[PDB]
RNA sequence: CACGGACCAAGGAGUCUAACGUCUAUGCGAGUGUUUGGGUGUAAAACCCAUACGCGUAGGUUGGGGCCUCGCAAGAGGUGCACAAUCGACCGUGAGUAAGAGCAUAGCUGUUGGGAGUUCCUGCCGAA
RNA sequence: CGUGGAGGUCAGUGACGAAGCCUAGACCGUAAGGUCGGGUCGAACGGCCUCUAGUGCAGAUCUUGGUG
């Protein structure tokens, strides 16, 4: 929940331009919805799915992208990143070469990623292997740009690496095998042209008739909100949270005096005046 | 605490059972003679002197008679014959658990002596061994 | 009936949690009731409108009372007046939201109510009709 | 260099968990006080009713005596309590009877129960005689049930009666603080005889240690068979089931 | 969020996540101080977190605070844990002073193996020098 | 004839008679989780493994004082 | 024990698809569905626009979960969701109105159907 | 529990021996089975999250080859 993110140049150096964040990373991000229409549109390459839903899926994933926990639960190695969201100089889009790009993303710190998927790489298990499918690989980081400008070309070669447009985003590149949180570099015009492509708080989504949704819980953690300061106030006083163990055996109170007496007081009483053995008048 | 607790310790809780003094058998009294079913002297006659703390019946062969010297003898693995001797005349304070950690038992065995003199035959009763014979069946005999 | 929502809404299942606490250390019935209603299926969560809001608003000395909706709230073009309140609903239109916005009201979400009401105090919960 | 300084949470928590822990010591003090004094009520009604109860007796018998003196006959009052047991199993019952079972809180065999003497209720124990044995209790038989196999319903969960305070916040509002208390209503028919006996969990019995006495049970109490009603004798048959 | 972080990681794909046979689960996680998946285990979970890790003889102590969880590359503080034992579990407990006892105590304990390991380790590779 | 009334407690469930559950390992970085559960666990070397790792697994396990269940395997036979 | 037994190897008793409906989850909400076409596209895809039509819209009192006051509590009340009860008005004697919920997708699944022997292991609920 | 299909993942496993098959061996699970050891095998494949297909026998008409 940050106000606004550092872009980076592709040498390194933090740059002093800052952008607010857009309104799609505090979005709802449901795993249950992505898994569904993930599995669906999954299915096609068919099965229909509502555009809405679909949206909502797309602007889940996208919120993922920010939650670094996320990303290192998938498996990128975004241990070392400058920050996140990842925000590169607009410049990226006018990349020619190859090797440019890829030194420009060592310098972003996805050294470690680009790594694990190049080592990853290994031959078709299945029979597949001899039906066009034959080599597998993990998945690399994304690079996003609003507009083309040669950064297509010259990070399509380089393995685990894939682009997409802003206006096009996809949720099987966004969250490959129905797992939030893919990892993603976004251009400085890309960062910016997301609030258009999805809207704010008083900006129109650029889609006719489209709102972000809301959510139902307005705080994402239950701790702070169960914790609070007037709920303990308005709350009864705690167990114990190990219930003590009351009544293990039974002790029978005919064989045991001690229960016994604790049952009855009047029983030792008794006990002593012996009126069970008393003598009724002879008369 | 130069070692920080690797896991955990668990307490054992805490335990409501006093050991109390031993109830012994009726029969059993001082001055009554026993037969042990175990041990070096198993199946040999032998006379009660006293209980020790420890729940260990201390007897006296005498040594004069049978050769069985003070010892220390379990009240389970015994039987305890209806004959009785006086064991007034033996006083038997010294001695006791701690300290069985030949001239105190030449003492308890003069005084144990003046009384077997009484009764007829006990000293050849002490003496001789016990065994069961075919046919005997313990449910029957009495002790 | 219910032990649990069948839905696996990750948010549905906070709202739950906080309920279901809420109401085991709070003496007020409305925590137990609302955590009941959660687990509600769609059909046992018939929308109320915002017209009905207004209706239950007009009773007298509920004016002030917060009204709660265990689901959500759809827009009634049919009125014109509609009083200031803070409904309090799992989901609102954004027909409903535009109207209690406009009308000086505000919605918020049930973990906002029980910051606001942990007992539940001048709440007045509204179910809609489930005709069918 | 600077010290670091108490996160203010954790010291609000401290405030009130001191709050909490004293107001629970006081709580603690008056309980005590409030046991003391119940466990004295307890004694008090437990003299009243022994004595209560030998006087029944001997007045029971004395009206006996009297009345042969006199040369009329004494007619005793009909028993107004009743404990029957289970004796068959769940199959090849009918369903008039099995319904009637449910009612009673028997469900399984060698379980029993009390029940009120009525003619309501008389004619339920006729649906159901072939299938179960019962009698009237004695007080010693509902004294040893009570103390060695008494269970209290407590939210439907069979808690055993182990002590006076489980009994106490059950039945206080029946005017019921001890076990002695509800052995009362239970050997009377009080006023709230049917609340009381609700509260007790349906008795489960072993089977009985010398036998059930004739060879073959399944055959009514006089025709020679346990099943039945056996009036007194059922003390003979409990106390060995118990 | 990290609730909901914490319930994605739960009831989808940990990927450091390993299922024994007994049903109990291991996160693969080199900063886990407690190798078992749970909701104070996880660092990815849990935003305030600390950790006992070897490098080299050293055995550092590793911070981790909701403040750096933006930046991840700079997020976990490293801080030198005395060679003294005394003066290692003194530090960890002015560090971790206000702290959630679950982490203290663990990592107290993590601690003590390292420690422990070191000592053995050198033993394994005891060699004529000195 | 099988059935749940023949289930074992739950606190001794899943224990070998050593009393060390058993946990499969494929490298070290694997064997390391188990560092400091060598009472609650023992690992044991995959199938898989290949002779020259299962050496370096073994050193490992012994630095950190973990019990192997199944060493000197495919190092020695049975 | 009572009853039967040339021999070895094999093979070994029919297919896709439709209509209506209950329940559950998700998205939206007096709306809802796009794809009937086009754009766009590291290119069946993915992202987006219209283009239509489909199915929707067009009070009295008592009880009442809940919330407010008083009360330590039982209660005293006050107020009243859903819905019911009867009491009626109006529209046009009910499905009534006098402050609507549906649409779409997916899962499971009942019935009708179009040619149309046993059943991996464990557990659970249970007529007659 | 077991069998395949696909997506993701374990910077997984592999001539210091991968997959397949057997194993009256050890451990685990009530069991379907799982893990390891050994044998066999001799070049690649497995574990795990998801969606998608999909668990072993009986018997008859007989047929064919082959043997009387
Ligand atoms: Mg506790
Ligand atoms: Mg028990
Ligand atoms: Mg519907
Ligand atoms: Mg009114
Ligand atoms: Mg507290
Ligand atoms: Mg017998
Ligand atoms: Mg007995
Ligand atoms: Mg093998
Ligand atoms: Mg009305
Ligand atoms: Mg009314
Ligand atoms: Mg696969
Ligand atoms: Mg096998
Ligand atoms: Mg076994
Ligand atoms: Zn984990």
């Amino acid at each position: 929940s940050r106000p606004q993110v550092t872009v980076h140049s592709l040498t390194g150096e933090a740059t002093a331009n800052a952008l607010p964040l857009p309104a799609v990373f505090s979005a709802p991000i449901r795993p249950d919805i992505v898994h569904t229409v993930f599995t669906s549109v999954n299915k096609n390459k068919n099965v229909k799915v509502n555009h809405n839903e679909k949206r909502y899926a797309t602007a889940s994933a996208i919120a993922a992208t920010a939650v670094a926990s996320l990303v290192l639960a998938r498996g990128h190695r975004v241990e070392k990143i400058p920050e996140i969201p990842l925000v590169v100089s607009t410049d990226l889009e006018s990349i020619q070469k190859t090797k440019e790009a890829v030194a420009a993303l060592k310098a972003v710190g996805a050294h470690s990623d680009l790594l694990k998927v190049l080592k990853s790489k290994k031959l078709r298990a299945g029979k597949g292997k001899y039906r066009n499918r034959r080599w597998t690989q993990r998945r690399g980081p994304l690079v996003v740009y609003a507009e083309d400008n040669g950064i297509v070309k010259a990070l399509r070669n380089v393995p685990g690496v894939e682009t997409a447009n802003v206006a096009s985003l996809n949720l099987l590149q966004l969250a490959p095998g129905a797992h939030l949180g893919r990892f993603v570099i976004w251009t400085e015009a890309a960062f910016t042209k997301l609030d258009q492509v999805w809207g704010s708080e008083t900006v129109a989504s650029s889609k006719v008739g489209y709102t972000l949704p809301s959510h139902i819980i307005s705080t994402s953690d239950v701790t702070r909100i169960i914790n609070s300061s007037e709920i303990q106030s308005a709350i009864r006083p705690a167990g114990q949270a190990t219930q003590k163990r009351t009544h293990v055996l039974k002790k029978n109170p005919l064989k045991n005096k001690q229960v016994l007496l604790r049952l009855n007081p009047y029983a030792k009483v008794f006990a002593a005046e012996k009126l069970g053995s008393k003598k009724a008048e002879k008369t | 605490p130069k070692w920080y607790p690797s896991e955990d310790v668990a307490a054992l809780k805490k335990t409501r059972k006093a050991a109390r003094p031993q109830k012994l058998r009726a029969s059993l009294v001082p001055g009554t003679v026993l037969i042990l079913l175990a041990g070096r002297f198993r199946g040999k006659r032998v006379v009660y002197l006293k209980h020790l703390e420890d729940n260990t019946l201390l007897i006296s062969g005498p040594f004069k008679v049978n050769g069985v010297p003070l010892r220390r003898v379990n009240a389970r693995y015994v039987i305890a014959t209806s004959t009785k001797v006086s064991v007034e005349g033996v006083n038997v304070e010294k001695f006791n658990v701690e300290y069985f950690a030949v001239e105190d038992q030449k003492v308890v065995d003069k005084a144990l002596i003046a009384e077997i003199k009484k009764t007829p035959l006990l000293k050849q009763y002490l003496s001789a061994s016990f065994s069961l014979k075919n046919g005997d069946k313990p449910h029957m005999l009495k002790f | 009936h219910r032990t649990a929502p069948k839905s696996d809404n990750v948010y549905l299942k906070l709202l739950v949690k906080l309920y279901t606490f809420l109401a085991r250390r709070t003496d007020a019935p409305f925590n137990k009731v609302v955590l009941k209603a959660l687990f509600l299926s769609k059909i046992n969560r018939p929308p109320v409108s915002v017209s009905r809001i207004a209706r239950a608003l007009k009773q007298e000395g509920a004016a002030n009372k917060t009204v709660v909706v265990v689901g959500t709230v759809t827009d009634d073009a049919r009125i014109f007046e509609f009083p200031k309140t803070t409904v309090a609903a799992l989901r609102f239109t954004a027909g409903a939201r535009a109207k209690i916005v406009k009308a000086g009201g505000e919605c918020i979400t049930l973990d906002q109510l029980a910051v606001r009401a942990p007992k539940g105090q001048n709440t007045l919960i509204l179910r809609g009709p489930r005709n069918s | 260099a600077e010290k670091i300084l108490t996160p203010e949470s954790q010291l609000k928590k401290s405030k009130a968990q001191q709050k909490t822990a004293e107001q629970v010591a006081a709580e603690r003090a008056a309980r005590k006080a409030a046991n003391k004094e119940k466990r004295a009520i307890i004694l008090e009604r437990n003299a009243a009713y022994q004595k209560e109860y030998e006087t029944a007796e001997r007045n029971i018998i004395q009206a006996k005596r009297d009345a042969k003196a006199a040369g009329s006959y004494y007619v005793e009052a009909q028993h107004k309590l009743v404990f029957v047991v289970r004796i068959k199993g769940i199959n090849k019952i009918p369903p008039k009877p099995r319904k009637v079972l449910q009612l009673l809180r028997l469900t399984r065999i060698n379980s029993g129960t009390f029940v009120k003497v009525t003619k309501a209720t008389l004619e339920l124990l006729k649906l159901i005689e072939p299938y179960v044995a019962y009698g009237y209790p004695s007080y010693s038989t509902i004294r040893q049930l009570v103390y060695k196999r008494g269970f209290g319903k407590i939210n439907k969960q069979r808690v055993p009666l182990s002590d006076n305070a489980i009994i106490e916040a059950n039945l206080g509002k029946y005017g019921i603080l001890s076990i002695d208390d509800l052995i009362h209503e239970i050997i009377t028919v009080g006023p709230h005889f049917k609340q009381a006996n609700n509260f007790l969990w349906p008795f489960k019995l072993s089977n009985p240690s010398g036998g059930w006495g004739v060879p073959r049970k399944f055959k009514h109490f006089i025709q020679g068979g346990s099943f039945g009603n056996r009036e007194e004798f059922i003390n003979k048959l409990v106390k060995s089931m118990n | 969020s990290d609730e909901i972080v914490w319930q994605v990681i739960n009831q989808s794909f940990c990927s450091h996540r390993i299922k024994a046979p007994n049903g109990q689960n291991f996160c693969r996680n080199e900063y886990n101080v407690t190798g078992l998946c749970t909701r104070q285990s996880c660092p990815l979970a849990n935003s305030k977190y600390a950790t006992v890790k070897c490098d080299n003889g050293k055995l550092y102590l590793y911070m981790k605070t909701p403040e750096r969880a933006h930046t991840p590359a700079k997020l976990w503080e490293r801080i030198k844990l005395s060679k003294n034992y005394t003066k290692a579990l003194q530090q960890i407990d002015e560090h971790l002073l206000h702290w959630s006892k679950f982490f203290r105590h663990k990592c107290k304990q993590r601690f003590t193996k390292l420690t422990q390991v070191m000592i053995t380790e050198r033993r394994l590779a005891l060699r004529e020098e000195e | 004839q099988p059935k749940i009334g023949y289930g074992s407690n739950k606190k001794t469930k899943f224990l070998s008679p050593s009393g060390h559950k058993t946990f499969l390992v494929a490298n070290v970085k694997d064997l390391e989780t188990l560092t400091m559960h060598t009472k609650t666990y023992a690992a044991e070397i995959a199938h898989n493994i290949s002779a020259k790792n299962r050496v370096v697994i073994l050193a490992r396990a012994k630095a950190l004082g973990i019990k192997v269940t199944n060493p000197k395997g495919r190092l020695a036979l049975e």
